[PDB]
């Protein structure tokens, strides 16, 4: 009963939201990534378990990780959005150091 | 005897502690620094008649037989005093037994409250092994 | 960074042929590598981590290899359901990235 689903804007400060159940935050990390249009996947950065937080080192001044542990939400923030950020933005379940589960995710267009 | 963290790595992938059910080997180091501090003659006596012994702090009342605690079941069938060498053999192997899952490591609780949601890979990154 | 060069970028094959994936990264990885696999419209799903170990339920024609700086994945004698994109993640520290992508097509 693990779940993920991302909550977005649909189009556009970009702000998404990934809610999740059936595990808690504070024992897992959450990975975010994109998929443009017919595109690859591309790897936008996480949030541990632990509050730390990494990002795609290239995106890492445009973007915010952040999640309320209590509300089972994490948070996922992009300023500066152009047209190359069009893409379908995906929240994922890591688990020591793989990610098992993930969401539907939430088509962007800038 | 005070393991270094790679030290300590190179030996529990060398006894087959790496990725063991799925846990990568970083959660048994940082199991292993959290619960005995890497110190394999590390001792505690809990509030029961219990007490853990070495480097991975194997409780007497249900995994070890210690002699001294109450209700003891023994379940890796080995004397405690035998988890207390510089060699880890015996305390991998009884730790293999305990954990029988892919949560199984939940049997620390210093695993699952300082080490779970952390990046365990961090105290073996830089490793030779 | 660690970058990862995944090939081929497609395979065009038939059911019952065995085909292979590989993912090479510019640094060593320490077999932290992933597999996912990702069908039309769908999220990707994972299919192997640390390098040979498979997921819950999926099947053991399935199987990844490599170490240090070099990896692949096979699938013996595919099946209809294995057509669609494979991708291959590190999580070597930080920073990390997928393969290109590689897009198994029915022959």
């Amino acid at each position: 009963q693990v779940q993920l689903q991302e909550s977005g804007p649909g189009l556009v400060s970009l702000s998404i939201t990934c809610t999740v159940s059936g595990f808690s935050l504070t024992g897992y990390g959450v990975n975010w990534v994109r998929q443009p249009p017919g595109k690859g996947l591309e790897w936008l950065g996480m949030i541990w378990g632990d509050g730390n937080t990494d990002y795609n080192s290239a995106l890492k001044s445009r973007l915010s990780i952040s999640k309320d542990n209590s509300k089972s939400q994490v948070f996922l923030k992009m300023n500066s959005l152009h047209t190359d950020d069009t893409a379908r933005y995906y929240c994922a379940r890591e688990r020591d150091y793989r990610l098992d589960y993930w969401g539907q995710g939430t088509t962007l267009t800038v | 005897k005070v393991f270094g963290r790679c030290e300590l790595a190179a030996a529990m992938k060398r006894h087959g502690l790496d990725n063991y059910r799925g846990y990568s080997l970083g959660n048994w180091v940082c199991a292993a620094k959290f619960e005995s501090n890497f110190n394999t003659q590390a001792t505690n006596r809990n509030t029961d008649g219990s007490t853990d012994y070495g480097i991975l702090q194997i409780n007497s009342r249900w995994w070890c037989n210690d002699g001294r605690t109450p209700g003891s079941r023994n379940l890796c069938n080995i004397p405690c005093s035998a988890l207390l060498s510089s060699d880890i053999t015996a305390s991998v192997n009884c730790a293999k037994k305990i954990v029988s899952d892919g949560n199984g490591m939940n049997a620390w609780v210093a695993w699952r409250n300082r080490c779970k949601g952390t990046d365990v890979q961090a105290w073996i990154r830089g490793c030779r092994l | 960074d660690i970058v990862l060069t995944q090939s081929p970028a497609s395979l065009s094959a038939s059911v019952g042929e065995t085909v292979t994936i590989t993912c090479r990264a510019s640094g060593n990885i320490h077999n932290y590598l992933a597999w996912y696999q990702q069908k039309q419209g769908k999220s990707p799903q994972l299919l192997v981590y640390y390098t040979t170990t498979l997921a819950d339920g999926v099947p053991s024609r399935f199987s990844g290899s490599g170490s240090g700086t070099q990896y692949s994945l096979k699938i013996n004698s595919l099946q209809p359901e294995d057509f669609g994109s494979y991708y291959c993640q590190h999580f070597s520290s930080t920073p990390r990235t997928f393969g290109g992508g590689t897009k198994l097509e029915i022959k």
